[PDB]
């Protein structure tokens, strides 16, 4: 399958990604507290459903919370200011909230089941969002002989995501609040002078350069 | 999981 490439609304970063964020691949955007990690996520999930010439996918949407940073209210609002319906838009986004790690990790097995079904209509799974991909990690494994043993289980939660992103053609998308590092590409993200947001590719030998955007009543936008 |  070719891969397909999820618009972010920032047309500067898609630049740096090629694109967009693209399906069989899992992008981390990492950075500070307050740095607009969960405003990219609530962007990419109403820029996925958009037609593939308005740079979406047509596609659904898997959202798995663990700091109850997801807003509803939010997604509605940038739907509606892109010209789609804000409550359809909605409905194409399921929801989970982890309650710790294991949870977590069950939680994406689980929606193989969702994605099998949704594979072959007009609207498949295209984007899987993992917010906060690390926060259970980080406070479940803590302590002398945790820096292995925390690692060994995220490297297999994330072997998870890459089966399902390569199987079934989807982008998964992850955050992280800042090691090795399993992800496809990694996305720096800061807070700028003048209320301005930053983003950079790390250790990425493609584009060099970053890209500014600011966060919007469309979610964000150059 | 759940509808949005």
């Amino acid at each position: 399958a070719t891969i397909g490439r999820i618009s972010t609304g920032s047309k500067s970063l898609d630049k740096l990604l090629g694109g967009g964020i693209e399906t069989q691949a899992i992008t981390e955007v990492f950075g500070e507290f307050g740095s607009g990690k969960t405003q990219l996520a609530h962007t990419l999930a109403v820029m996925v459903q958009l037609p593939p010439e308005e740079g979406g996918l047509n596609g659904s949407v898997m959202w798995i919370d663990t700091e109850n940073t997801f807003r509803p209210e939010r997604i509605r609002e940038i739907a509606q200011n892109r010209g789609l319906d804000p409550d359809e838009v909605l409905k194409h986004i399921a929801y989970a909230r982890a309650f710790n790690s294991n949870h977590q990790m069950l939680l994406v097995q689980q929606a193989e089941d969702m994605i099998k079904e949704l594979l072959n209509t007009d609207r498949p799974v295209k984007l899987l969002i993992v917010d906060s991909l690390t926060s259970h990690f980080r406070s479940e494994y803590i302590g002398r002989g945790a820096l292995a043993e925390r690692q060994q289980k995220l490297a297999k939660h994330l072997a998870d995501l890459h089966r399902l992103a390569n199987l079934y053609d989807i982008a998964v998308f992850v955050t992280n609040q800042v090691l090795a590092h399993s992800a496809t590409l990694r996305v720096y993200l800061r807070k700028g002078k003048g209320g301005k947001r930053i983003a950079r590719l790390i250790d990425a030998p493609l584009p060099e350069g970053e890209a500014v955007f600011s966060i919007t009543e469309k979610g964000i936008e150059d | 999981w759940h509808t949005a």
